[PDB]
């Protein structure tokens, strides 16, 4: 038995627009941020820092997606492409 | 080379809670690349927040004002 | 003898002391605050000034115009960066044209 | 066959061998020309954009100001503030860079111009020149000069306003022929603000072929003349079958905003 | 009264035979007054983070530095602390 | 015996001398009498009687015709992420729901 | 109704100085309704900082801090 393609997609929207945990894993999140902190060496931090930080992260990339998908829709497509991003980035002003 | 450590399936699994059905193969090096400038510049104010105040560790509140700075406004850290 | 004199600054050091002590910032300001912003900004005008002229003596004028202005921040990365949301009266917009439109 | 000389010889009117009957003429002349115009106000300078090198010519050498410069895309030729300078390649008009013409005769329709050697596309090769008209003259002039029976009218409108007489004085575009199948064309180049009439190419022209324009076809009268080419589909006749009037051929005037009476 | 001398002054200095309008003029004296605006209010916020009662060079070097881009800032940074060197010495 | 015109230019030609004629000059491009006009009309909805200064509505046109050309900016990149030239009313609406409005 | 001031060839020139080769005809009534919205917001500010400084008179300071509110700051006008 398989599912069509497509339906399992749309199954995985609901189910994590449904959803509100994290969905980035914190060892690596932590180590790219301690990684990319060197700056100022020999830093430390408060956990709830790494904390806010990946929320502001994740909401920031969910926020750059829903644009990208209105570019893709608007380009009478279904995939997404970088030059989605691109424009969405640029209409965004950064 | 930690941010190889953001995975496929992270980035899609945020992909379908944004709304996206189908997404290319050239989608991932973008965003690894869009959050590795966004955390720079969070972690660059908050680093200079933290030696303005004279600190070794990394505060949550100086996070909060990076944010702030930038205009995002965090809730639920103080 | 002036502050600005022993600073070896052109701005005045002076007027910018009282509007820090009269626009309701702090309870206190140290000494140093007002040569430090006074240098600070007197740099600021001074490259801004630089490139207006540079854009004035690239087009056969004498006198700086707010079009000129315009094209010194404008072709700037960096002023362009601590400019972006702010808009220039008689200023206008740069001269481009997408490659897609050209026959 | 040209043979331009200033002294007046003894050939009657065909101007086939001897040019010196009427009068040549550099470019244009004006009679009511007054400063109201987009000259020195608004298109005082259009600079186009370039970062040239300009020192390494005949060796890696790329010709200035190509059909990549912003001007020769928007049929505008360059000023004298260039950053080439004397180096830039659009200022056709004034260098007077032209093509190789001669005139002789082909057919009976009347006489024209053959190309002399090779000639690609895309090229210069005369400038209509002639004596510019005005809104009263015209419609007086051509009346008067219809009961002179002549074949040949002169006449190019360059605006709603304004007809350019190539009849008393006229350079050596004044002889090409009207065909249903053109390979040279007319454009409307602007120079230093002031709109001028050009003859371009279209194709690769062999050494020894016609080199005719298309006419926007008019008529002016009531009688209709037709055309001797008959290339695949030619039209027959010069001017089409339409009528239309003394106005609509000029351009009927931007009307002085007196008064009706003018209309009536 | 404002900085129209003062813009003169400076301008004489980096272009000698050179002019400019009533119009530039105004926008010079906004964008001197709205770059005190933000880096005053930048250090008012950054005295309150730390509870003090005064604004000093440090508070004003740290506004600038969070303001400015990267190259700007060393300069500006630079120039400041030369000044207040000579301020003092 | 007629007067034959030369010829017509090829459209899209006179759009771009225009496009950069109009991004040469630096003016007003909105007529004046009825902006002001419109802007008494609208200002009478909040309160009756008022009075403007002349430098007042000058600002006002001065930051509508920025508006009016950013948002055209953004507007052509949407269109030519469309791969259209012409320039669609839904291209305005995407720009204004990405940029925020 | 003088909001059918702004012609068809005003806005066909702001779009020309936008850089737009081909104008769709529906672009102007488009435009007209996004200009009242944006004058609308920017006026009711501004008549809302002269009520509180009990003036009659609108000046142009007003207008410039009520840009500043929308986030739009403009030089020349101080």
């Amino acid at each position: 038995h398989r599912y069509r393609p497509g339906t399992v997609a749309l199954r995985e929207i609901r189910r994590y627009q449904k959803s509100t945990e994290l969905l980035i894993r914190k060892l690596p999140f932590q180590r790219l941020v301690r990684e990319i902190a060197q700056f100022k060496t020999d830093l430390r931090f408060q956990s709830s820092a790494v904390m806010a930080l990946q929320e502001a992260s994740e909401a920031y990339l969910v926020a750059l997606f829903e644009d990208t998908n209105l570019c893709a829709i608007h380009a009478k497509r279904v995939t997404i492409m970088p030059k989605d991003i691109q424009l969405a980035r640029r209409i965004r002003g950064e | 080379d930690n941010i190889q450590g953001i995975t496929k399936p992270a980035i899609r699994r945020l992909a379908r809670r944004g709304g996206v059905k189908r997404i290319s193969g050239l989608i991932y090096e973008e965003t690894r690349g869009v959050l590795k400038v966004f955390l720079e510049n969070v972690i660059r104010d908050a680093v200079t927040y933290t030696e303005h105040a004279k600190r070794k560790t990394v505060t949550a509140m100086d996070v909060v004002y990076a944010l702030k700075r930038q205009g995002r406004t965090l809730y639920g850290f103080g | 003898k002036t502050r600005s004199s022993r600073a070896g600054l052109q701005f005045p050091v002076g007027r910018v002391h009282r509007l820090l002590r009269k626009g309701n910032y702090a309870e206190r300001v140290g000494a140093g605050a007002p040569v430090y912003l006074a240098a600070v900004l007197e740099y600021l005008t001074a490259e801004i000034l630089e490139l207006a002229g540079n854009a004035a003596r690239d087009n056969k004028k004498t006198r700086i115009i707010p079009r000129h202005l315009q094209l010194a921040v404008r072709n700037d990365e960096e002023l362009n960066k601590l400019l972006g949301r702010v808009t220039i009266a008689q200023g206008g917009v740069l001269p481009n044209i997408q490659s897609v439109l050209l026959p | 066959d040209d043979f331009r000389d200033p002294q007046r010889w003894k050939e009657c009117a065909k101007q086939g061998k001897m040019p010196c009957y009427f009068d040549l003429i550099e470019e244009n002349v004006y009679l009511t020309e007054r400063k109201k115009n987009k000259s020195h106000r608004d298109i005082k300078r259009m600079q186009c954009e370039c970062t040239p090198l300009s020192k390494d010519e005949r060796a890696q050498g790329e010709i200035a100001c190509g059909e990549d410069c912003l001007n020769r895309l928007l049929m505008i030729e360059c000023s004298s503030r260039c950053p080439n300078g004397d180096y830039c390649s659009n200022r056709r008009f004034q260098r007077k860079q032209h093509a190789d013409v001669e005139v002789i005769l082909t057919e009976k329709k009347g006489w024209g111009l053959r190309a002399a050697k090779d000639l690609p596309s895309n090229t210069f090769v005369l400038e209509y020149c002639g004596e510019v008209l005005d809104h009263k003259e015209f419609k007086a002039r051509v009346k008067e000069y219809a009961r002179n029976k002549n074949i040949h009218y002169y006449f190019m409108a360059l605006k709603n306003d304004e007809i350019i007489d190539a009849t008393q004085k006229g350079n050596c575009s004044r002889f090409m022929n009207h065909s249903c199948e053109p390979n040279c064309e007319t454009q409307k180049w602007t120079v230093n603000g002031q709109l001028r009439v050009g003859f371009f190419t279209t194709k690769l022209v062999p050494s020894g072929s016609e080199l005719t324009f298309d006419y926007q076809f008019q008529r002016y009268g009531k009688e209709a003349q037709k055309c001797f080419c008959g290339s695949a589909n030619c039209r027959g006749y010069l001017g089409g079958e339409n009528r239309v009037s003394i106005r609509a051929a000029g351009g009927k005037m931007k009307k002085e905003r007196s008064r009706k009476k003018d209309s009536v | 009264e404002s900085y129209a001398i003062y813009v003169y002054k400076v301008l004489k200095q980096v272009h000698p035979d050179t002019g400019i309008s009533s119009k530039a003029m105004s926008i010079m004296n906004s964008f001197v007054n709205d770059v005190f605006e933000r880096i005053a209010g930048e250090a008012s916020r950054l005295a309150h983070y730390n509870k003090r009662s005064t604004i000093t060079s440090r508070e004003i070097q740290t506004a600038v530095r969070l303001l400015l881009p990267g190259e700007l800032a060393k300069h500006a940074v630079s120039e400041g602390t030369k000044a207040v060197t000579k301020y003092t010495s």
